RNA sequence: ACAUAAUCCCAAAAAA
């Protein structure tokens, strides 16, 4: 497995987290090209992590063929939080909280399985059957 | 209401607009190709095509005359619409003024971008 | 007895008596009997009424549309309806129409989409006094005011209030019609028609 | 007004994630029918245009730089 | 029939496992594979009988899943297509202003793949019998799949829900995603393997004895077996649609040829039903033609 | 004869 991480970077944990869920799953190919063409302040950053990771993968690793490669597993924790002042009117001072974002992307070889189709019919007779004779 | 609507806002006066609108075509005319946002680029067609068409009217007529004065201050704009871009424009109706869409956006606003070009 | 057509304008019209009549046309591009469909407990059958604008063709896809079209031998077809026929002596199978169906002096119903105001105020929507506009009134203007009493706490449904307005099925009832046009499809309707130009409608028999 | 009482996480998560559908995927990707580079979908490519467009620029300030 | 099927499947997958296994011996080569398709390219390996697709594969997923054909030396050929030494790689899709080759491909992968549904089902009822002629390509857009048949079925006639039954297994066999294999063979085992098929046995006899090379690409889809000189499509993937247009009777030196044809569907892509529907009239036009 | 939706706690029933 090949992990990846980024430390000490300011970016809203929530905002990231938006595309950070947009490649798990995600083949590297498909997970580059959207990060590429997505709109906001995570696709560069998050673009810059999976290049990396590629690029440790390739020589750390010594991957045979870059096909092979694909997003596992991608996940946003919450770093240090700093405190600045918010001048308010009537002699008031409110907290803006400056937050942080620590990026961790795991990646696995193989081809990408993602199965999220599940059939009604089937499920509820199998289901039912198996209710009613426990 | 908006219904039925052309000759959009763009969060500028009646006035703005218009000296806007005599901007962007004051470029397009000198650089014979602008970038600019795709809703004042859309908008600045139109009004491009009126200018093309006044200069192709007559150079000799008063009526295009003081409108080519009116909307263009500048005057190396003038002679360079009448002698070289209209010319050659002559046989063309509604071929003028083509848009065209940029690949990428701002760092700002990633206001999206688009390009107007006369045709060579 | 009715069938689908399309809202063309208005204008007014002089009889001999010298009285003034405001009328709209409404013009009849195509007409395609399609399905028929018979019932029990309804007590009648319905009938398929289609106008088509044979553009919208290629721009349009879908499985069961295009399948339709062409299993039912039927041209490109921009709008498809349907109308409810109570008597079954007057069902006839798939028949092409014309606008020379409908006759002067008959009194019809016009079924139209009524013309979308968008996101509107409580004002000219239940047509509310408001509040005034001065004597220390602030921001209160157009406001819709007091809504419920302090007994019981929650509004009453279907309470009145700021929201979407138009952009729905309306029928207008009592229209007469003064005359009709077999050559040019246009059928001339005393009232007034639901929605803009170019919009589509229904004309029905009414109930007198 | 002032919120009567602190957020569940169910009710917040619930709210953040399945309305808004995160930011739903479709594709922009096509390839550049001159140099074969990935770009976006009815647009100009961002390789065989942008130094084109910047060499037309240095040509077109060298032209009015020669012309005055 | 299934047992003739599963005995000459099973003499087949032998003969290409020991011919694979006699070619593969020496597993050190040195692979070098140099050219511009997009700008330039290096790259170098070390394997034997190396595929250029795999070569796509070390590229990205995306020039991957884009390959259609392989253009190498300036020799255009398959994907699977095994490369030796030094070699220049270049990417060749449909969407490129040359689309003959992948288009020829197209037909004759077109033509194998109901040479497989038809036996399939031929497989299906024990009555009937199959056997296979040569493939006609045309390349006004057109192939023409001939075969011969038993006299119950020159009896009994091709009513329409047959062929669409035809095309709705076809469909089957493309959606199941069932990859193509090609095989290297001496002329002597595929004689025979094609031993129960006289106008096969006709073809490698007359024309491959005469060709200077006793190499014979054998391509295996499925249970069934195809001789091809070319290139064939990439996987099931690449194809969406297939359609059993219509059939033909040729009476030549008092012998009667059953002539099947229809049509492909490129890029997985359709403009519409409606132009479906005139793809079928057109189809059936082109049958009506028989081009030669 | 009082002012939001009914029955004096559901539905009904009958006259050890
Ligand atoms: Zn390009």
């Amino acid at each position: 497995e090949i992990y990846h991480c980024r430390r000490q970077i300011k970016y809203s944990k929530d905002k990231m987290w938006y595309l950070a869920k947009l490649i798990r799953g995600m083949s590297i190919d498909q997970a580059l090209a959207q990060l590429e063409f997505s709109d906001k302040k995570g696709a560069q950053i998050i673009k810059e992590v999976l290049l990396e990771a590629q690029d440790m993968a390739v020589r750390d690793h010594n991957v045979e063929f870059r096909s092979n490669l694909y997003v596992a597993e991608s996940t946003s924790g919450r770093g240090q939080y700093l405190k600045r002042i918010r001048y308010h009117g009537r002699g008031r001072f409110g907290i803006m909280e400056k937050v942080f974002c620590h990026y961790f992307v795991k990646l696995v070889e193989g081809x990408x399985x993602x199965x999220x189709x599940x059939x009604x019919x089937x499920x509820x007779x199998x289901x039912x059957x198996x209710x009613x004779x426990x | 209401i908006s219904h039925g609507r052309v000759f959009r806002r763009l969060g500028l006066g009646p006035e703005s607009r218009i000296h806007l609108l005599q901007n962007l075509l004051t470029g397009l005319v000198r650089h014979e190709r602008i970038e600019a946002s795709w809703a004042r680029v859309d908008e600045l067609r139109g009004y491009a095509e009126k200018l093309i068409d006044y200069g192709k009217l007559g150079d000799t007529n008063e009526r295009a005359m003081r409108m080519a004065d009116f909307w263009l201050t500048e005057k190396d704009l003038i002679p360079k619409l009448f002698q070289v871009l209209a010319p050659r424009f002559q046989g063309q109706n509604g071929g003028y003024t083509r848009m065209l869409q940029i690949p990428n956006r701002n760092e700002q606003d990633r206001a999206k971008m688009a390009v107007i070009e006369y045709k060579g | 007895v009715g069938l689908i057509a399309l809202k063309l304008g208005m204008m007014p019209l002089w009889t001999k008596d010298g009285q003034k009549h405001v009328v709209t046309l409404l013009q009849v591009q195509d007409c395609h009997v399609l399905k028929y469909t018979p019932k029990e407990n309804h007590n009648g059958r319905m009938a398929a009424l289609t106008v088509g604008g044979k553009t919208v063709s290629h721009f349009h896809k879908s499985a069961s549309i295009l399948e339709f079209y062409q299993e039912l031998g039927l041209p490109p077809k921009q709008k498809v309806k349907i109308f409810n026929v109570t008597e079954n002596a007057v069902i006839k199978p798939g028949t092409p129409l014309y606008a020379a169906h409908f006759r002067p002096g008959q009194y019809v119903d016009v079924t139209a989409k009524t013309i979308g105001k968008g996101f509107q105020g409580v004002m000219r929507r239940w047509g509310f006094k408001g509040q005034p506009a001065t004597h220390g009134q602030t921001k209160t203007h157009r406001r819709p005011g007091a809504i419920s009493t302090g007994d019981v706490a929650r509004v009453w449904p279907g309470t009145k209030m700021p929201g979407q307005l138009g952009n729905i099925d309306r029928t207008a009832f009592g229209l007469k019609v003064w005359r009709i046009n077999t050559k040019h499809n246009i059928i001339y309707v005393n009232g007034s028609v639901p929605g803009h130009k170019n919009c589509l409608v229904k004309i029905k028999d009414s109930k007198l | 007004a002032a919120p009567k009482n602190r957020r569940s996480i169910e009710v917040n998560r619930c709210r953040r994630r399945n309305p808004q559908k995160l930011i739903k995927v479709k594709n922009n990707i096509d390839v550049c029918p001159e140099c074969g580079h990935l770009k976006q979908k009815h647009i100009l490519c961002g390789y065989c245009x942008x130094x084109x467009x910047x060499x037309x620029x240095x040509x077109x300030x060298x032209x009015x730089x020669x012309x005055x | 029939x299934x047992x003739x099927x599963x005995x000459x499947x099973x003499x087949x997958x032998x003969x290409x496992x020991x011919x694979x296994x006699x070619x593969x011996x020496x597993x050190x080569x040195x692979x070098x594979h140099v050219g511009k398709t997009d700008p330039g390219t290096v790259f170098v390996m070390n394997k034997n009988i190396s595929t250029p697709y795999s070569c796509a594969m070390h590229l990205s997923e995306w020039y991957c899943r884009k390959s259609i054909l392989a253009l190498v030396d300036g020799q255009p050929w398959d994907m699977y297509k095994p490369l030796t030494k030094s070699c220049e790689i270049k990417f060749l899709t449909f969407k490129d202003d040359d689309p003959g080759e992948v288009n020829k491909a197209y037909w004759r992968s077109c033509a194998m793949m109901m040479g497989c549904v038809i036996e399939r089902a031929f497989k299906d009822e024990y009555v009937v019998s199959l056997v296979r002629a040569p493939e006609v390509p045309v390349i006004a857009g057109a192939f023409c799949y001939d075969v011969v048949l038993d006299k119950r079925l020159d009896e009994w006639m091709p009513t329409k829900e047959n062929l669409h039954s035809f095309t709705k297994d076809a469909r089957a066999l493309i959606y199941k995603d069932l990859p193509f294999e090609t095989l290297e063979v001496e002329a002597k085992v595929a004689l025979e393997i094609f031993q129960h098929n006289k106008y096969k046995l006709d073809f490698i006899e007359e024309k491959a004895s005469q060709n200077p090379e006793r190499i014979v690409k054998l391509h295996r889809f499925g249970d069934f077996i195809d001789v091809s000189e070319g290139p064939l499509i990439p996987r099931t993937s690449i194809c969406f649609q297939y359609e059993v247009s219509a059939v033909h009777n040729l009476q030549t030196q008092s012998s009667l040829v059953r002539r099947f044809q229809g049509l492909s569907l490129p890029v997985h892509l359709r403009a519409h039903f409606t132009i479906w529907n005139k793809l079928l009239e057109r189809s059936r036009k082109m049958v009506t033609e028989d081009k030669t």
